[PDB]
Formats: C-alpha cells, sequence, structure tokens
C-alpha cells in the first residue's frame, strides 16, 4: 500500500532537517535536538528498511539507535551542565580557544 | 493504514520545523514531543507496532524527560541568545539551508529508482523481535548493555556536582 | 470486520476525550464574568532512562520468553548480571543516596 | 544461530574483557583502590591476549551473524588489547597527580577495549554499529576525563558532537543500505544484483553516508577537522588511545566491510576513496607543516597515516596482498604512536592540576631526559617512511601495493606526502636535541619507560629484520 | 646575473607552494564546532555528487 520511496524520503526530510538545524543554530542544547532529530531519522529509515523486507532486524537496529541516543543524550546533557557550569553560557562559538 | 500514515509524517515534517526555526527552546521541545509522536504513528502505521511504543516509551518518555529536565533545571529561556535573533537573520540562513538541501534533492534522486514492492501488513510484533533478539543478535544486547553502562559511567563522571546543596547560585569555574 | 470497529472505536474514544477536556476548559473560561537547581536532580533522571533503557531488553526479552531455551535465560541472566553490578555500584559509590 | 560450547573457546578475549570489566566494577564498588584497579585491568587484557593464543590453538569460524572470528580478528584483537595495554600504562603516572576518582578511567578504557574487540570480529553491519559506538562513547568521558580544564572539556564537546552526527550518517547509509539489500551481513550487501546493475544509487548513496562516518572515524578529508583539537585537548594516554586503537579497529572494520562485500567492484566507491585518500595524504602533511605543538602534528601525522592505510585498502580488489600489507603497516604506525605518545604522556605526568597550562616544549628533552629523546627520535624516524624503522616497512608495503594495482596518482601522492611529512618529522627529531632555554621515580613511570623503550626496540628490530611480522601477518589470514 | 641561483629557486618554488597551501588550508582549522559540522555536510554532499556523477 505505502510505497518505500515516501517512507525513505520523510526520513531524509526529517535528517536534512536535523542538520540544518545542527548547522544553522549556536546553542548547544538546540544542537543537541538537531542530533536526536538525525538519530530519529535514521532510526526511522532503518524501521522503513525492516518493514519492506518484512524481517525483524530494522526494529533491532531501532533499538540499538535508541540505545545510543539515550547514551549519547546523557553524556551530552552532562557536558552541556557543566559547559554552563563553566563558562555561564551556551555559545557554542565562545569556546574557539584551539586555532589551527 | 495509509492516510494516518501520510498525515502523521506531515505533522511529523513540520513539527521538526517549527523546532528548527524557535525561538524558545521549551516550546520547540514540546513540538519535538508531538513530532515524535507523529513518528510513534507512523511506526505503528507501518506494522513496527515495537518501534512507535518504544519511540513513546524510551525517545518521548525519557529522552526529552531529559531534554526538558535539564531546560528547567539550568533555567535557560535563552537569555542573551533571543535579543541577538542571529538564526532569523539572512546571510546566515541561505548558506547552510541551500547546502543541506542540495543534499536533500540528491538523497532523494538517490531515493528514486527503487522497485516498489509497498510496504507490506503482517506487523511485527514483540515476539518476533525478541526471538531473533536473543538468537543470532545476542552479542548485540550484551555488548549494547556494556555500552550503555559506559555512556551512563561517561555523563556521571562529567556532568556531578562537586557541592553541598540543593538550590544553588551560579559562580564562575564552581568557586 | 471487528478490529476496523476496535480501531474505530480506539478513534472515537481519543477524539471524544480531548474534546471532552477541550469542551470542559472552554466552558470553564465561558462562564463566570541567576541560579541554578542542582545536579542530582539530572543524576536520578539520568539513572531512569539508562535502567529503562536496559529495561528495554527486559521488555523484549519477556515476551519470546518461552520461544527462546536455557541459553537465552542464561544470555539474559548475565545482562541482569551486569544491570545489577551497574547498580551495586551506583549504590557503593555514594552517587544513589540523596542526605538533604 | 545458537552459540555451542566450542564456539565460546573463539569468544573467549570478548568474555575475559567484559569479565575483567565487572570485576574491576566491583573492585571500585567495594574498596575504590587505585593501584588494585590498574593491576585488575591489566591483568584482564594480559588474560585475553592468553586467550587469544587459545583461539589461535583453536580453529577460525564464525561464531554468530554478528561475528566471524579468524586470522584478522585475532590479528586486529591483540593489537587493540596491547594498545589499551600501553594506555593503562601511559595513564597510571598521570592519574597519579589526579585530585578527582581515578578508576572509571580503567573502566571506560575496558569498555573501549572491548569495542575495538568487537570491531576486530566484526562480521555484520549492526555488529559494526555497536563496535564504533562502544569505541566513541567510553571516549567521551575518556577525553573528558580532565573536565577541570577548559582545553579537555571543549575537545570533549567536539568529539562527542561530531561523533554523534558521524554515527547519525552512517545509521542512515546502514538503513539505506538495508532498504536496498535485503540483508544486513556483509558478505550479502550486493549478491541479489548483477550484469551491471551493481551501480545502483540507493545502496551507493548508503555506502557513501557509511564512508562519511567512518572518514570521521578515520579522520579523512574533509572529515578530519576534528582531529588536532582533540589530540590537543584529551589527556596524552586519551590521544595515545584515540590515535591507535580506535583507529585501528575502525580501519580494520573497513576493510573486512569492503573486503567481503561484492561492492569492492564498483568503480564508483573505489574512485571515491582514491580522491579521498589523495586529499587525506596531501592536506595532513601540509597542515602538519606550520605546527609547534606536538600533539596536533601527529594529529594531522595521524591523518596522513590514514592516507597511506586508504591506499593500501584500494588495492584490495587487485594487489592481493593488501590485507598483509595493511597488517605490517599498522603494527608499524601502532608501535610508532605508542612510543610518541608514550614519550608525550610520560613528559606531561602527572596531571598537575587544572590551573597550570599542559605545553608540551619538546625542545630540550635530550639534556634532562635522554632516554625518552632517544626513543622519541626513532618513532619520528619511523613515522617518516625512513629506514631501520617498522615505519619504512609499512610504506614500503603500501607503495608495493599501490604500485601493483597501477594506482599512479597515489603513489605519486604518497611519495609527495612522505617528502613534505619528513621535514617536520626530522625538525621535531632535531628540536629535541637543541639547547633548552628554561626548564620519575616511582616503579609505574619505570614501566611506562620499559614500555616506550621495548617500543623503540621493536621498531629497530622489525626495521631492519621485518620477517617475524611478515611471518605472523601471513599466518593470520582471513577465509576468503 | 646569476649569483642570484635561479635554478635552485625554480627547484624551491615547491616548498614556496607547499607553505603557501598549508597556511592557506589552516585557515579551515579556526576552532568553530559549527563549522566543523558544516564542512562534515560539505563532504557528505561532495561524496554523494561524486557517487551520482560516476
Amino acid at each position: 500500500m505505502i510505497p518505500l520511496q515516501h517512507g525513505l524520503i520523510l526520513a531524509a526530510i526529517l535528517f536534512v532537517l536535523g542538520l540544518t538545524g545542527l548547522v544553522i543554530r549556536r546553542n548547544l542544547l538546540f544542537m543537541l535536538i538537531g542530533l536526536e532529530i538525525m538519530i530519529n531519522a535514521s532510526a526511522l529509515a532503518f524501521v522503513v528498511a525492516g518493514s519492506y523486507w518484512g524481517q525483524t532486524d530494522g526494529q533491532v537496529m531501532y533499538i540499538l539507535a535508541i540505545s545510543l541516543a539515550a547514551a549519547e543524550a546523557s553524556i551530552g546533557l552532562a557536558l552541556l551542565l557543566q559547559l554552563h557550569r563553566r563558562r555561564q553560557n551556551l555559545n557554542i562559538d565562545s569556546v574557539s580557544e584551539m586555532r589551527g | 493504514m495509509e492516510f494516518a500514515f501520510y498525515i502523521c509524517g506531515l505533522i511529523a515534517i513540520l513539527a521538526t520545523l517549527r523546532v528548527i526555526t524557535h525561538t524558545n527552546p521549551v516550546h520547540a521541545l514540546l513540538y519535538l514531543i508531538i513530532s515524535l509522536l507523529a513518528i510513534s504513528g507512523v511506526f505503528f502505521s507501518l506494522g513496527a507496532y515495537f518501534a512507535g511504543a518504544l519511540e513513546i516509551i524510551v525517545y518521548a518518555g525519557a529522552i526529552m524527560v531529559l531534554f526538558v529536565f535539564v531546560v528547567m533545571m539550568l533555567n535557560l529561556g535563552g537569555s542573551e541568545i533571543e535579543q541577538e535573533r542571529q538564526w532569523l537573520k539572512p546571510q546566515v540562513w541561505i548558506g547552510p539551508a541551500i547546502l543541506s538541501a542540495i543534499m536533500l534533492v540528491v538523497i532523494v534522486y538517490a531515493i528514486l529508482g527503487v522497485n516498489d514492492q509497498g510496504i507490506d501488513g503482517t506487523p511485527i510484533s514483540a515476539k518476533a523481535v525478541g526471538i531473533t533478539l536473543f538468537g543470532p543478535y545476542v552479542l548485540a544486547v550484551e555488548l549494547a548493555s556494556m555500552l550503555l553502562l559506559a555512556g551512563l559511567v561517561v555523563a556521571f563522571h562529567v556532568g556531578r556536582e562537586e557541592r553541598a546543596g540543593e538550590v544553588l547560585s551560579n559562580r564562575k569555574d564552581d568557586s | 470486520t471487528e478490529v476496523i470497529a476496535h480501531h474505530w472505536a480506539f478513534a472515537i474514544f481519543l477524539i471524544v476525550a480531548i474534546g471532552l477536556c477541550c469542551l470542559m476548559l472552554v466552558g470553564g473560561w465561558f462562564l463566570g464574568g541567576r541560579l541554578r537547581l542542582s545536579a542530582k536532580f539530572y543524576l536520578v533522571a539520568m539513572f531512569f532512562v539508562i535502567f529503562d533503557v536496559e529495561a528495554l531488553y527486559l521488555f523484549a526479552w519477556s515476551t519470546s520468553i518461552r520461544e527462546s531455551g536455557w541459553v537465552g535465560f542464561v544470555e539474559a541472566a548475565i545482562f541482569i548480571f551486569v544491570l545489577l553490578a551497574g547498580l551495586v555500584y551506583l549504590v557503593r559509590i555514594g552517587a544513589l543516596d540523596w542526605t538533604p | 544461530m545458537t552459540i555451542t560450547p566450542q564456539n565460546l573457546i573463539a569468544l573467549l578475549p570478548l568474555l575475559i574483557v567484559g569479565l575483567t570489566v565487572v570485576v574491576v566494577m566491583l573492585s571500585i564498588a567495594w574498596r575504590r583502590n587505585h593501584f588494585l584497579n590498574a593491576t585488575l585491568s591489566v591483568i584482564g587484557l594480559n588474560a585475553a591476549l592468553v586467550s587469544l593464543w587459545f583461539v589461535g590453538q583453536a580453529g577460525a569460524m564464525d561464531v554468530t551473524p554478528l561475528m566471524r572470528v579468524d586470522g584478522f580478528a585475532m590479528l586486529y584483537t591483540g593489537l587493540v588489547l596491547l594498545a589499551s595495554l600501553a594506555t593503562c600504562t601511559f595513564a597510571y603516572p598521570w592519574l597519579e597527580g589526579y585530585n578527582d576518582n581515578k578508576d572509571e578511567f580503567y573502566l571506560l578504557v575496558l569498555i573501549a577495549a572491548l569495542g575495538g574487540i568487537l570491531l576486530a570480529n566484526a562480521n555484520h553491519l549492526a555488529s559494526l554499529f555497536l563496535g564504533i559506538e562502544l569505541i566513541s562513547l567510553p571516549l567521551f568521558g575518556l577525553v573528558g576525563y580532565a573536565f577541570r580544564q577548559k582545553r579537555s572539556l571543549e575537545a570533549s564537546i567536539k568529539y562527542t558532537i561530531l561523533s554523534a552526527a558521524a554515527s547519525s550518517f552512517l545509521l542512515f547509509g546502514m538503513a539505506l543500505v538495508y532498504a536496498q539489500s535485503g540483508d544486513l551481513s556483509f558478505v550479502a550487501l550486493g549478491k541479489n544484483l548483477g550484469d551491471g546493475m551493481l551501480n545502483e544509487p540507493l545502496l551507493l548513496a548508503g555506502f557513501g553516508l557509511m564512508i562519511v562516518g567512518l572518514g570521521f572515524k578515520l579522520s579523512l578529508v574533509p572529515f578530519h577537522l576534528w582531529t588536532p583539537d582533540v589530540y590537543q585537548g584529551a589527556p596524552a594516554p586519551v590521544s595515545t588511545f584515540l590515535a591507535t586503537a580506535s583507529k585501528i579497529a575502525i580501519f580494520g572494520v573497513v576493510m573486512r566491510l569492503f573486503l567481503y562485500a561484492p561492492v569492492g567492484d564498483s568503480e564508483a566507491i573505489r574512485v571515491v576513496l582514491a580522491i579521498i585518500a589523495f586529499a587525506s595524504i596531501i592536506f595532513g602533511n601540509l597542515m602538519a607543516l606550520s605546527q609547534t605543538n606536538i600533539k596536533r602534528l601527529l594529529g594531522y601525522s595521524s591523518i596522513s597515516h590514514l592516507g597511506y592505510l586508504l591506499v593500501a585498502l584500494i588495492a584490495l580488489q587487485t594487489g592481493e596482498m593488501s590485507m598483509e600489507a595493511v597488517g605490517v603497516y599498522l603494527a608499524g604506525y601502532l608501535f610508532s604512536s605508542l612510543g610518541a605518545f608514550g614519550v608525550v604522556s610520560l613528559m606531561s605526568s602527572p596531571y598537575r592540576g587544572p590551573d597550570a597550562d599542559s605545553l608540551f616544549s619538546y625542545r630540550g628533552l635530550f639534556w634532562h631526559r635522554p632516554i625518552l629523546a632517544a626513543v622519541m627520535t626513532v618513532m619520528m624516524l619511523s613515522l617518516a617512511g625512513i629506514p631501520m624503522t617498522l615505519g619504512f616497512i609499512g610504506k614500503f608495503y603500501v607503495l608495493a601495493v599501490g604500485v601493483q594495482a597501477h594506482l599512479w596518482w597515489l603513489v605519486g601522492a604518497v611519495v609527495v606526502g612522505s617528502a613534505i611529512g619528513l621535514y617536520y618529522y626530522l625538525r621535531v627529531a632535531v628540536s629535541l636535541y637543541l639547547h633548552a632555554p628554561e626548564q620519575p621515580s616511582n616503579w609505574q613511570y619505570s614501566a611506562g619507560g620499559i614500555v616506550v623503550l621495548i617500543s623503540a626496540l621493536l621498531v629497530l628490530v622489525l626495521g631492519v629484520w621485518p620477517q617475524p611480522l611478515i611471518s605472523i601477518v601471513r599466518l593470520a589470514m582471513p577465509l576468503m | 646575473l646569476l649569483k642570484r641561483d635561479p635554478l635552485n629557486s625554480m627547484m624551491n618554488i615547491p616548498a614556496v607552494l607547499s607553505r603557501f597551501a598549508g597556511k592557506g588550508l589552516l585557515l579551515s582549522e579556526n576552532g568553530y564546532l559549527r563549522w566543523y559540522v558544516a564542512s562534515m555536510s560539505i563532504g557528505a554532499v561532495v561524496v554523494l555528487a561524486l557517487l551520482m556523477v560516476l
């Protein structure tokens, strides 16, 4: 009923929007939000790929994707808390002391 | 279950579009919550009941919980960044958007050219995920437990308080 | 010819529940005339997230408990042993007590 | 498929590393001791090496659909295990002058060693993804272990964000190649295609996104911009680990993916990796020219060395000796980077607080510690493709592989990049012997010293006599 | 006319070109994380375009 092209296009559009929100925004919290958007988009693409072939490997890859999303969200939020407690600002362009 | 899939995808795209170009972050997190709900509805519409139930259980019931917990914890409203309004300036807005849109058009050109057998029925329940989760994919969940343990250790070691107090005003470099 | 009726019942249940809440709210409306909280709250939220994602593997184990033999029981037992080792590490370090 | 009792023998290094992970964690919970936990981690890694010998006594078989254990997996498991041992031995003197807890470092090093072993054994797409994530995520707290310091926190931020982005890229590409080919195994990524249909759009784009993620993880161009900041900000044992073991395991799973899958015959992925290797070698040797800090220079050197690995990888389907060349060059690069970063770790030990800036100042190193200067200049000779060192043997193998399959552009790129590289390599080698303008008795500092001098003797012996290394690399042959 | 070595000059303009290219390429290592993600996206676009062209 549903073609694979529409679901993969939806997942691709979500990945594009997450990457755009990751690039264009200076806030680290919004950058982590965009990162979780791309993770959810890749997980959605895996779910559509698994549901097309009828195999259960897509849902297992979705489980691995959300486990990675959980642990990476925890790590990024701990780093965000440390950056707020030390620098007292969340501008990702402010912490750029490493020049070439 | 096809029109439900299409409308859930459309409101998911709309919700994440309001996520990307928002100003205060708690409304953006709410829009991401309803976006995750819509992607869960997409998962339900494709026979992946476990995936959508997982998205609201884990991705919308724990991860957005962590995001709003941090936001509601350290009291950002986006202060000193809303008044700047850098993202609603065009000389920064054209560049990455048209670059990642070129990525969009090339990846959806790569999407086409594949044979269309359609999304079938036969919804894969949690029983099949269980029998293929502890059969061929045992080391996946064992080392995923190890990976989650590592992530817990990393984030606990990085982000603990080191100071006493359930109410703390912000000192530079932690006193 | 029964699951379609069940899905319709689910749909009208959800729609009329949100509609009842909306009409209830608007009938109530119509008539009448720099600080920081802590870091242990984030830590306990992260404990909840990580143990919920490990509980996800237990969730998926619970449905296929009989179709997987004693080898699956052994694998889930060492999974739960790793989980309880992490929990008892958290207990013994002192990061789990509150002491307000 | 189920796991038989005899299949537990090939699983043994991974089980031993997991058992020493939980044993170390229980020892942290019970006592919170530093020396005991470091000794437990070292004992666990050594027992994993003896378990690898026991695996070599046993057969080479497919344990699960996730993992296949063979000589390639044994070699990369051994390299990752000894790199983790070196990381622990370099990290104990650095953690001796640390104010906060100093055992979660060993826990994360052990878990990342487990991830490297999984990547060495990875015969699956899920196994590849889980292995690179099990490498990436302990390294977040490894890099940001000295999160009191500004630069380590910044490096942890950059590494975490860029690795999350590249993991999303890899996951989307893996989803695309799963949508194209209905099997997640390595060997069945193009089996449903044939007669010149192999250059299909979805599979090629998914492999391109996977190439993007793995080029982040191998510091390729133009995904190499994370390398110098992460090398500089992270502690020196962390730089040692994420230079040697992480990159060794990721390139090993990349080589296994490009060997077992039938997309190695595609003449588009090969051209893309040819361009990437050319640009990686040329660009990395170019930005390593005007560098005064040693960690950024070693990061750009790593970029060039994964470029040399990539050109060694291009001729995999034709040269017939590319796996052997990659193994020999990885042994040489592992020992050379191990020695260089060991000198960096020993001279920057202990931590000495987060307030003091941790600059290296390698000038005048010979006049107060001559042995460290000797091993550092031996590794600087080794990284340049200069003879009487193992790095020359690896460079010779890489050039032979490149010229066997007529990769003239890539061979010229290797020659130009090496000629550019030896400039700053010998500049550092001379500068560590010049006069210093301005200006150790423990057992474990001596242990790091014998580790780095053993690495120096190893590269010297295998530069003047590489035949045992060739014999032990050719003995470890994957099942075709 | 030859006392300022012309052939040595024409043989060490590769060194001048290498130094100029290194100084030009070091501008990319500005230390901004947003530019790092932008360069990752640019490289992904380049890789995908090169794969679709071939």
